[PDB]
């Protein structure tokens, strides 16, 4: 369980490898490569949950996450193992067709992650969010299966996408990524972020009472949007965008 | 209404230990042991035992409030002389004795049915 | 995966000879007869780059993976104490 | 770390005498199997004194080779007995010690053939004693004829004879009113001592008895109860039997006292 | 490959534990540290569910094996860690993760308490853990609310050859101490494929159930 503090943004790729160089040039640090693959299950219509206690709201049925990271071999088609594998390849990665299709992942079927809407009042410089995390190491039995395994929870699959960015580290644990999201379904697959890069910088607290770590967390977030004045404009997102419960449906993508 | 679960008197709640034992500040050798979800019924039996021992200087037990399951316990023994121990042995010497009671109680009951 | 990890790894790895804990075998085949041959490996080990440790693993002519003697020694006077009583063994066993 | 001149004087008094604790453990090891696990509440007794227990896998259960080594200012000895101890309801128990065959040995002597010899002898040593212990939970007294005891001749030759200075024959001497457990009746037939030979190589076991008069019964033919007469003394006659397990050897015993 | 097998007698007194301590101290060869176990059971709050879908889901703690939950539902098994030592460094890197997670048992009772509910709760502490020749025995007392339940026995060895012939020698020491009442388990959760820390849950659950 954290508290992330976070700003958001987007830009053109145009500026795109401009952006790049600008980056190394404040953090010192070059930029590394990665992927993710998320699924979003939600609680089974199917079932009755007449323990939601309606007359004083104790809770709301909420939506889970289980990410996992897949090997670029199957992101690499067969016109791309010449180039080797660094940032520039995030070039050629303007289409709405992806080599991993939907019968891959369905093949497939980690990291479990719930989440609330951020705090309310409008006193408040950054997004902070809580979140609650855990980890699946393996399985056994007959039917050792992630879709089995969510089933018996009492969750079923809702619609997955694909993440591909850039990640770059600097001081006091900020985290600045900047990714393309390709949504996947049997139908194909499409890409919401068309002709950009999604820009999200981020630091965690481990404790929310600790009160000192946090002022000193908005500080540096302030100071990093302060110092690209100009270039990006940093925002806090929409209190209403990042509300993932399943009675009201939305997706900040 | 505000009478509490009668439960409470023989179940102990969670993150409860049955012992608590802390050092006494003013006498040297000497302890005081809380124990919970008890009454007189152990605190006078374990007194009344530990006041056979030679080497036992002082043992005292009290309830604080007849409205909570739980009693206090104060020991203070020779120099040499643990009062853990002396604890452990008194509670040897109440279980032999009970056995003891117990044998004797089942040989007169039988052979009063052999007469019966 | 990114180029520059790998290649960090790759010039990290390239030390590994002269980085590692040095270390060496010594294995002593002493001619028998009656098809009963002893085998004495002692390795020689520096795990906290000055200190030396002898581990000797002597097996007797009786069975392949009947290890009749395996030890570990700091000491060299203790090395050579226990040397001489092997050898002292070995002695009288060819004369029995 | 240390605070006070007396704590410096008993850490390297400590450091003596465990850095001699772990010479000599191994050295046990390179060749036995100690126990790290037994606590006495009493020291035994015999400056600083440790004690430790050893013992093999195949030895009888509860028998360890007890070892109390005694550390001076300038001078070390170590005490080696058997004993026999048990463990009741998380306590140490000295069920038994013996005190008659003490080893007194100096520190220095001790080295590897040595050990090794008393790996070799302990094991009959170890017989020897808890046969005592049997025949005294039988309430006989007895006697060893130890190595000394049979050089200086003093037993009955013919007793001797075959025994070829081999560790697998034992003898033990007997009280004839012990081993017929106070049958006073007997004793004007047999002498008032008898003889156990225990050959492990020959597995037999021997019960020696000697007449206290010529009785002329012995000149008649008594070869079908199984008792040989000693060529040598013809007052003095012995049960011969074999034996598998050591642990009935007591029934055995009680087969010759039928006899 | 390792093997495992638990045995619990329902009827033990006090003072059992430490007779099959004393009954074994011949072939006792080192002690090792404490060990506990903690196991929770949940229950399903819904009713409308299917005949052949079970209600229960066991959830069996080890604190010995690294903070390990285990959750066992209709012989099917799920390991979750707790640790930020135990995380795969892909994870760490990609941000598929925040490095620091919450158990699973957290999970199920903050966040899903209207889909389960906790029924019952068993505990074991301060566990004696001692080494024989090619075996290692662990010995604890379980405490549920009420008060003292039984005996837990659990034996791990490398060697499989001769398992059975060990798990004998055990139920004979156990019977010379007139503990009559046992009941044992050494079952697997899949034959093809061997987790051992599954198959030690499976086996937990095979001895405690009632």
């Amino acid at each position: 369980m954290v508290q992330q503090l976070s700003l958001f943004g987007s830009i053109g790729d145009d500026g795109y490898d401009l952006l790049i160089s600008t980056l190394t040039t404040i953090s010192g640090n070059p930029p590394l490569l990665y992927n993710s693959l998320c699924t979003v299950w939600k609680p089974n219509p199917s079932y009755d949950v007449e323990n939601v206690n309606s007359r004083n709201q104790l809770v709301e049925p909420n939506r889970i996450k289980l990410s996992k990271e897949v090997p670029f071999s199957y992101l690499i088609d067969e016109t791309m193992m010449d180039k080797p594998l660094n940032f520039r390849i995030l070039k050629s990665f303007t289409n709405d067709k992806i080599p991993l299709n939907y019968a891959m992942t369905r093949n497939i079927l980690w990291s479990l992650q719930i989440s609330d809407i951020p705090a309310a009042g409008n006193n408040r410089s950054v997004s902070m969010q809580t979140i609650a995390e855990t980890i699946i190491l393996s399985s056994a039995g007959k039917n050792s299966s992630v879709s089995s395994l969510m089933n018996g929870l009492g969750y079923v699959f809702e619609f997955q996408y694909l993440t591909i960015g850039v990640k770059f580290f600097m001081k006091h644990g900020l985290i600045l990524e900047l990714q393309k999201i390709w949504q996947i379904e049997e139908a194909g697959n499409s890409q919401i972020t068309s002709g950009g890069f999604l820009l999200k910088a981020y630091i965690n607290v481990s404790r929310g009472t600790d009160i000192d770590r946090i002022n000193y967390t908005e500080t540096a977030l302030m100071n990093l949007k302060k110092e690209l004045q100009g270039y990006i404009e940093l925002s806090v997102p929409d209190r209403q965008s990042m509300d993932s419960r399943v009675a009201h449906g939305n997706i900040l993508i | 209404m505000n009478a509490p679960d009668r439960f409470e008197l023989f179940l102990l709640g969670e993150g409860e230990s049955k012992l608590k034992i802390d050092p006494d500040t003013k006498a040297p050798n000497a302890v005081v042991i809380t124990f919970e979800k008890e009454d007189h019924t152990l605190g006078n039996l374990i007194r009344a035992e530990l006041l056979n021992d030679r080497k036992v200087l002082f043992a005292a037990y009290k309830v604080e409030h007849p409205f909570f399951a739980r009693f206090k316990l104060r020991i203070q023994t020779t120099e040499g002389y643990d009062p853990k121990d002396a604890l452990k042995n008194a509670c040897n010497s109440i279980i032999n004795k009970l056995g003891a009671l117990k044998t004797n109680f089942e040989t007169e009951w039988n052979l009063q049915t052999l007469a019966a | 995966d990114d180029e520059n990890i790998t290649k960090l790894n790759k010039e990290i790895r390239a030390f590994d000879k002269l980085l590692n804990i040095p270390r060496r075998e010594l294995k002593i085949n002493l001619p028998l007869t009656e098809h009963k041959s002893p085998n004495l490996s002692l390795m020689l080990e520096s795990p906290n780059y000055c200190n030396a440790l002898i581990h000797i693993k002597f097996s007797a002519g009786t069975e392949a993976n009947a290890v009749s003697f395996d030890t570990t020694f700091s000491d060299f006077k203790e090395v050579e104490d226990f040397l001489h009583f092997i050898v002292a063994e070995y002695i009288q066993q060819k004369k029995v | 770390r240390a605070e006070g001149p007396e704590e410096l004087a008993r850490i390297l008094q400590q450091l003596k005498l465990d850095k001699i604790i772990h010479v000599l453990t191994t050295m046990f090891e390179n060749t036995w199997s100690c126990s790290r696990i037994i606590k006495i509440d009493k020291p035994i007794r015999t400056l600083l004194q440790r004690d430790l227990f050893i013992r093999l896998p195949h030895w009888p259960l509860n028998w360890y080779l007890i070892l109390s080594i005694i550390s001076s200012k300038t001078s070390c000895v170590v005490e080696k007995r058997i004993g026999k101890i048990v463990s009741q309801r998380g306590k140490w128990n000295l069920k038994y010690l013996d005190n008659s065959n003490v080893m007194t040995v100096k520190l220095e002597s001790i080295t590897y053939q040595k050990i090794m010899i008393l790996q070799r002898t302990i094991l009959n040593r170890i017989i020897n004693h808890m046969l005592i212990d049997s025949l005294n939970q039988l309430e006989i007294r007895n006697k060893i004829c130890s190595s000394e005891m049979i050089n200086e001749q003093k037993l009955p030759q013919y007793i001797i004879q075959g025994s070829n200075t081999n560790d697998n024959i034992s003898i033990i001497t007997l009280e004839l009113e012990s081993f017929l457990e106070g049958s006073k009746a007997l004793n004007s037939i047999l002498e008032s001592s008898m003889f156990l030979r225990i050959d492990y190589s020959n597995s037999q076991i021997r019960l020696y008895a000697k007449f206290k008069r010529n009785t002329m019964m012995i000149q008649c033919q008594i070869d079908k109860l199984y008792i040989h007469f000693v060529q040598e003394e013809p007052l003095a006659f012995y049960l011969e039997e074999s034996f598998t397990n050591l642990g009935i050897i007591v029934q055995y015993l009680t087969k010759f006292r039928q006899k | 490959m390792g093997k495992s097998a638990v045995i619990f007698v329902e009827r033990a007194t006090p003072a059992t534990l430490t007779e099959l301590k004393d009954a074994l101290s011949n072939s006792i060869l080192s002690v090792r540290d404490p060990w506990s176990i903690d196991f929770r059971t949940y229950r399903c709050s819904i009713k409308n569910l299917p005949a052949d879908v079970s209600k229960l889901m066991y959830s069996i703690t080890f604190h010995h094996h690294g903070r390990q939950t285990v959750l066992i539902k209709d012989n099917s098994a799920m390991v979750t860690t707790a640790a930020a030592a135990d995380i795969p460094p892909a994870l760490v890197f990609n941000g598929s993760s925040t490095g620091v997670p919450e158990s699973i048992d957290t999970i199920l009772s903050s966040k899903l308490s209207n889909i389960w509910m906790q029924r019952q709760l068993i505990k074991g502490d301060a566990g004696e853990t001692l080494i024989l020749d090619g075996l290692t025995v662990r010995l604890v007392n379980l405490f549920s609310s009420t008060g003292f339940k039984g005996l837990l026995i659990e034996l791990q060895a490398d060697e499989a050859g001769e398992f059975e012939t060990k798990i004998a020698g055990i139920e004979g020491h156990l019977a010379e101490i007139r503990a009559k009442e046992y009941k044992t388990s050494s079952d697997s959760l899949g034959p093809d494929t061997s987790n051992e820390i599954c198959d030690l849950a499976y086996q937990y659950v095979r001895a405690l159930e009632l």
